[PDB]
C-alpha cells in the first residue's frame, strides 16, 4: 500500500495599479499634461 | 530667497535647496557622513 504526493497551484495574487502616481507622482503639471493622452487607465483597471 | 519655520508630521510642500516636493517630514535615525547631503532609494528618489 503506497502513498504519493501531488501539488497543484490554484490561485494567484491580486494587484492594483495607479496611473498618476506611477507616471507623474507629486507634480501637478505632469498630471495636467497627462490628461491629454487617452484612457489607457480604464483598460488597465478593467484587465486587473 | 526667504526662509520659514520647520513643520513636522503634516503633509506639506517643501523646497529644500531647490529640491521641490510634497510630503510629510519625520525625525530620522539614519547616520550620514560629513560629505553627504541626502540619500536615495532604489528608484533614485530622495528619502532623507
Amino acid at each position: 500500500i503506497s502513498v504519493t504526493t501531488e501539488i497543484l497551484p490554484v490561485s494567484m495574487t491580486k494587484t492594483s495599479v495607479d496611473c498618476t502616481m506611477y507616471i507623474c507622482g507629486d507634480s501637478t503639471e505632469c498630471s495636467n499634461l497627462l490628461l491629454q493622452y487617452g484612457s489607457f487607465c480604464t483598460q488597465l483597471k478593467r484587465a486587473l | 530667497k526667504k526662509s520659514t519655520n520647520l513643520v513636522k508630521n503634516k503633509c506639506v510642500n517643501f523646497n529644500f535647496n531647490g529640491l521641490k516636493g510634497t510630503g510629510v517630514l519625520t525625525e530620522s535615525n539614519k547616520k550620514f557622513l560629513p560629505f553627504q547631503q541626502f540619500g536615495r532609494d532604489i528608484a533614485d528618489t530622495t528619502d532623507a
